[PDB]
């Protein structure tokens, strides 16, 4: 079995400010992970996938970074429409594992 | 009949049969007790952990009937995987690999899988073992094994090896993360240490996979009718993997080779530096002491009166000069 | 243009047998892999199922897996999945996304889901 | 034969290989002795009916990480499933393949970043098949306006001719730019040799390492291309008419001067990695000449000032008539010296 | 009629001619033995050690017809691997190659292969070989060997003498990686002395695999004087055993010259550590060599005089300079 | 790069064609020609007699040598029917090796090599060869060729050259030529071996200068080597009408021998930088040892100094009475301090 652990389980931070998200894995997974926003009684929405690689058509201010088995969802200037819960993945194996889910608000 | 092998201790024989409906496992040492198993129409696999006492491998080689060469290739560890194929059996040579991320080191273990009728014999050096899944796979029937013969137990046995060589491909992936980012972070010495040992591993594990490939590609392309028709596109699957493997192994020689090279070139660069210290502290401090030498001559020829402030205007020439030498070097940009 | 529904979420007596089906637009759901994601009120996202269409490929979820059934039929273009044998934890809001695949290194690749459905809810 | 079985896919899945996802685009140029077109649409299906067209026809597919669209292109244009996973594997080297109906080249495009000193390499693929030519590339942004422009305004004899000789426009524009990069390059490994002599920082380490790494990517990626030029020129498949075989040996003859290009390069850089220590000893050098030249003139002095600076009990010089002034003069008539005598070589 | 070779030593006719039925051994010593064995349907396989024995290669060329010129290529040491093909016959020549401890240096030995008919004639000086495999296959009813011509022959001698290389190159690991435990703790002349000896080495292998490779591909395409197919597709894992080779002895190349690098950083951060102490040493001990030098300074009229008692002042000052300065090359790697 | 018109230079007048070398001392035409019985070999200085070989029906080999003469090669060229443009190639020796292919003849620019000991450079020649219809003109700068075997073999009937056309006397001297490039790289190979003894244990600048010219030797012969082995290709994959299909063989042998030769020269070039590497290593131990004892001396000597100004300040207030005699407590001190500097150093396994 594998499992990613979300720290923390919830931030709170001001506007444009660094917010990081660490997020660690059980067991190795060579770089396919993925962060997500989730607006409440929304569907999620697919941030950064290959643990460094920002999606299409998205603003830079995420970024993502990888340091051996442990990834770091980072933000340059936050913005209030930032106030979401972010998630990890794991796309190593068939069996996809999704992170504790931090939300950041003010 | 000489046996090479590092692993002495360790010895136990394991049997594994089973039908489209039943299965039955048996552990044991004496081989008394696993002769019979010719008579089992339905394919088995017998295990022996130890390999050390060639008196029951020649025994068990006598009994089924194998070659002498490939029996004493058998009790040798340092070979090259091969396969060779006989009207009665089948001979082929693999390796297993751990390497614990704590403690660096990539070591081996020989295996030997002979398949002759329908049992499949299976040669390990010592405890410690990778095939565990297919041992569960076989003792809860939840695939495709109970449908095929032992060849199809062969497919899996080599699609498990497969299975863990990705398994250390990841593992060496991470260190080779790790490696980079400490690179680009902060040298040292033992991080070149780690930089070689880590090459030196690549490229056995690159010597040690290539044989693998002719050995899938003999073991399916034109293979003899012993492998069977049907179990041929499986062996095809693994053969696909393995190129992965191979590529993979390269890719990661073609990240390691450079990693180190800046820092390479970046000695000798701090060298220029500490000449820039050392220089500009003696060039301060030579004539300093040198006109602090002169003053205490004990001459006393001179008068020494107090005048004014003669010491002081000592101290203020001393603190010109420094000045002076100071902007020297600001303008050297030393 | 792309867009994904889902349909079948309802009111259903635990330990019953339901259908949901999940239609595909702007896009062919035999080139692409379909996953069904469960989240529970106050609690993470739980990925549960993932079919690719264009071969046999079936994988559930861990905790759930053999008491569902994923499937797809091209001639409507959607997906299906089959739940029977509902506990009562499986009450959630049910995802229905896209997923494409990337490369990392020669053995090693992923996917990510670049589109989400608006998810039904099944209590 | 078949396609290869990646483990931790379901099998037969086609899976783009790149990083470039942002755009995608769809461009058809059907072209005549007389009349044209510019049918730029997004539509897969739109384009299709082309295949079977009887003037020459050039399709382009921008963003190949759309792997629906590409199989699609491949299945109704009959193209075997292998030909379609090189055509997604970005990761490869220039390569040609003939098949009994349409040609396959896999070649490679390159561009050059001034102030970030970035080799981006985006891999490019052609299909010539009866009439019509299919293109895949991943991004926006290509080498390929002049033929457009050619095309356009019929200027040249590319109106004139099959699809063949637009095949070979295609290739004879990149090799043009492959011509351009070099130059470039050129640019670079001037100012890099200049700058390493005057400035030696480790930056300027490490750009000449990456200038080298680029240089071997370089040469890995263009001697396939020879490779590839002499498969299209030899042998003339019967896809390729026997008139147009003198243009692609020209094309071979460019591919060489190519070659030859990038290993003067590759030497030039090289070269550099030794000039760079040499620089930097000379630099050490010109510093420890002024801790030496410092040290030989005032040490000497020092421990004669520490030599009549003592206290003996005894009275040898401490009253001679101005000794002190007589041992300044001649003391200071030895650093002059000296200092005369350093004067020679570049010490001074 | 001229003999090149500076090797005069031990000389041996042996004849292995091998069959279904059985396999004959009875090599002996008699020159006018070996006459009889030419009619043979069987594969006969001769072999002269210690071609320095120039009446009896000129007496067994005149009876089985070789050219002259081929015979004259047979006495060169110094010949570069190759094939020339006859009606009669096909000749071939290639190198043997064996690594040695002590002095690190490998040598190589001529071996002439003539083929003709159901006949095969090897033409080595040195005794010693490494043909030991095939002799083992023939003697012990292993393989296709027997089924098959003296095209077989051929065969299993060229792939035996193929994997020789892999035997040399698990030896030339061996030297490497005791150097690299050298350049690893003590690195010293002699280290780079046999670095650069196993570089001179590699380049050699390298440039002996080019006409091996040569000599495969000329063999492998058509033009076969007695070869009646059939054995050609055996002629395609030599050729990918030859690739291997090259592939493995580029790494091993590249290792080396990683070690060779590491060698020279490890000079280089030898300067530097020496030019640091150094640095560290007279940077923190000359200025208060000149304050020691200031203080008590020699005129009429001191005014110093005595503040507080303060030579412990002076002495605090000393120490706090002293310490400050410490954990400025503490927070560096000084 | 379309059309081929001689190119005008603006030091000459508008059509003279000037020979471009710097060998003049010698002028010789030597013509060989031979058939399956018989063979004249013919050396002379005038051109005029070389003349009727060209409609020769046998095989024939002319080779003039002494190409600075360029009234001889306009008057060859004109008869043969060479065009100008290959008659300036010709002289200009300043040139890669290449190949052109002509309706009535192909046209080969070559090169030969050697090496000299006490001066280690090497010196090329440029050798061209004419292959037309059944006569091969050979020109050569200088005398000295590496065509001795083929003349043994057309002499003494050796081989199967005798019997054949004149595509395989070309095929012979190419074979020949690129032999002579092996026993260059064996050259080579020596002298390496040689100079790796003193960059790695005489550190001179006589060491620098020749590894370095080693060096620009090395990509001289690369830049020779390619263009060789392509020339070589095009003959192999390319079969004009006038190597009649039957001597290819020969020419993919010799693309074999000149892929491997380059792949030598490549290797070369390698060694050469990994001893430039060791040079540096080598003068980089040297300094060390003497930044070794320096350090050794500053230390044992300067903080000795530094106690010594420390208590040999005269002011009033100070213990400068003796305790235990004193001045033997701090000479114990000084050689104490000096013992442990010394120990620690041998603790460092360096003086
Ligand atoms: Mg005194
Ligand atoms: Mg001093």
């Amino acid at each position: 079995d594998i499992q990613m652990t979300q720290s923390p389980s919830s931030l709170s931070a001001s506007v444009g400010d660094r917010v990081t998200i660490t997020c660690r894995a059980s067991q190795s997974v060579s770089s396919a992970v993925a962060w997500y926003q989730q607006k409440p009684g929304k569907a999620p929405k697919l941030l950064i996938y290959s643990a460094s690689s920002l999606y299409s058509g998205v603003p830079s201010r995420f970024s993502g970074s990888r340091s051996g088995t442990d990834f770091t969802l980072t933000i340059s200037s936050l913005q209030p429409e930032d106030f979401a819960t972010y998630y990890c993945q794991q796309s190593s194996s068939s069996l996809i594992t999704f992170g504790q889910g931090t939300k950041v608000e003010i | 009949l000489v046996y090479t092998g590092k692993y002495r201790e360790d010895f136990e024989i394991e049997v594994m049969n089973y039908s489209i409906e039943e299965f039955r496992e048996f552990k044991t040492t004496d081989v008394e007790s696993v002769l019979p198993f010719r008579d089992s129409s339905t394919p088995t696999w017998i295990n022996i952990t130890g390999i050390h006492r060639t008196d029951v491998v020649q025994r068990v080689g006598e009994f089924f009937g194998i070659h002498p060469l490939v029996l004493e290739d058998i009790l040798n560890v340092h070979q090259r995987p091969k396969v060779e194929f006989f009207e009665n059996y089948v001979f082929i040579v693999l390796k297993m690999f751990t390497y614990d991320k704590n403690l660096h080191e990539l070591e081996s273990e020989q295996v030997s899988l002979i398949l002759t009728k329908n049992c499949v014999l299976m040669f390990q050096e010592k405890i410690g073992d990778v095939f565990d899944p297919v041992r569960e796979r076989i003792r809860y029937n939840r695939g495709i094994i109970r449908k095929k013969r032992a060849d199809y137990l062969l497919y899996s046995l080599i699609d498990a090896l497969v299975d863990d060589y990705f398994v250390l491909l990841e593992k060496i992936d991470d260190e080779i993360d790790v490696l980079e980012e400490e690179v680009l972070e902060r040298p040292e010495k033992e991080t070149v240490q780690r930089t070689h040992q880590l090459k030196r591993n690549l490229v056995e594990l690159r010597k040690t996979i290539w044989p693998l490939r002719e050995v899938l590609s003999s073991l399916y392309r034109d293979v003899p009718p012993l492998i069977e028709k049907e179990t041929v596109p499986y062996f095809r699957d693994v053969y696909d993997h393995t190129i992965q493997i191979a590529d993979t192994v390269e890719t990661f020689r073609d990240i390691v080779s450079g990693l180190l090279d800046v820092y390479l070139s970046s000695v000798s660069n701090k060298t220029n530096e500490v000449m820039k210290v050392l220089t500009i502290i003696a060039t301060i401090f030579m004539p300093l002491t040198f006109i602090a030498g002169i003053y205490g001559m004990n001459f006393e020829y001179m008068p020494e009166l107090r005048w004014k402030w003669g010491y002081p205007v000592v101290l203020a020439v001393m603190g010109v000069i420094a000045v002076i030498m100071v902007v020297y070097f600001k303008k050297k940009k030393w | 243009e792309v867009q994904l529904v889902e349909s079948g979420g309802g009111l259903v007596q635990p330990g019953g047998s339901l259908r949901l089906s999940c239609a595909a637009s702007g896009f062919n759901v035999s080139y692409y892999s379909i996953h069904w994601v469960r989240q529970a009120p106050g609690k993470g996202l739980e990925w549960v199922a993932s079919i690719s269409s264009s071969s046999g490929s079936t994988s559930y979820a861990d905790s759930v897996k053999g008491r569902f059934t994923i499937s797809a039929d091209t001639s409507k273009n959607t997906a299906y999945l089959q739940m029977n044998s509902l506990r009562a934890e499986d009450t959630a809001v049910y995802y229905c996304a896209r997923s494409y695949w990337y490369y990392i290194w020669s053995y090693s690749y992923g996917n990510a889901m670049d589109y989400w459905g608006q998810g039904t809810l099944v209590t």
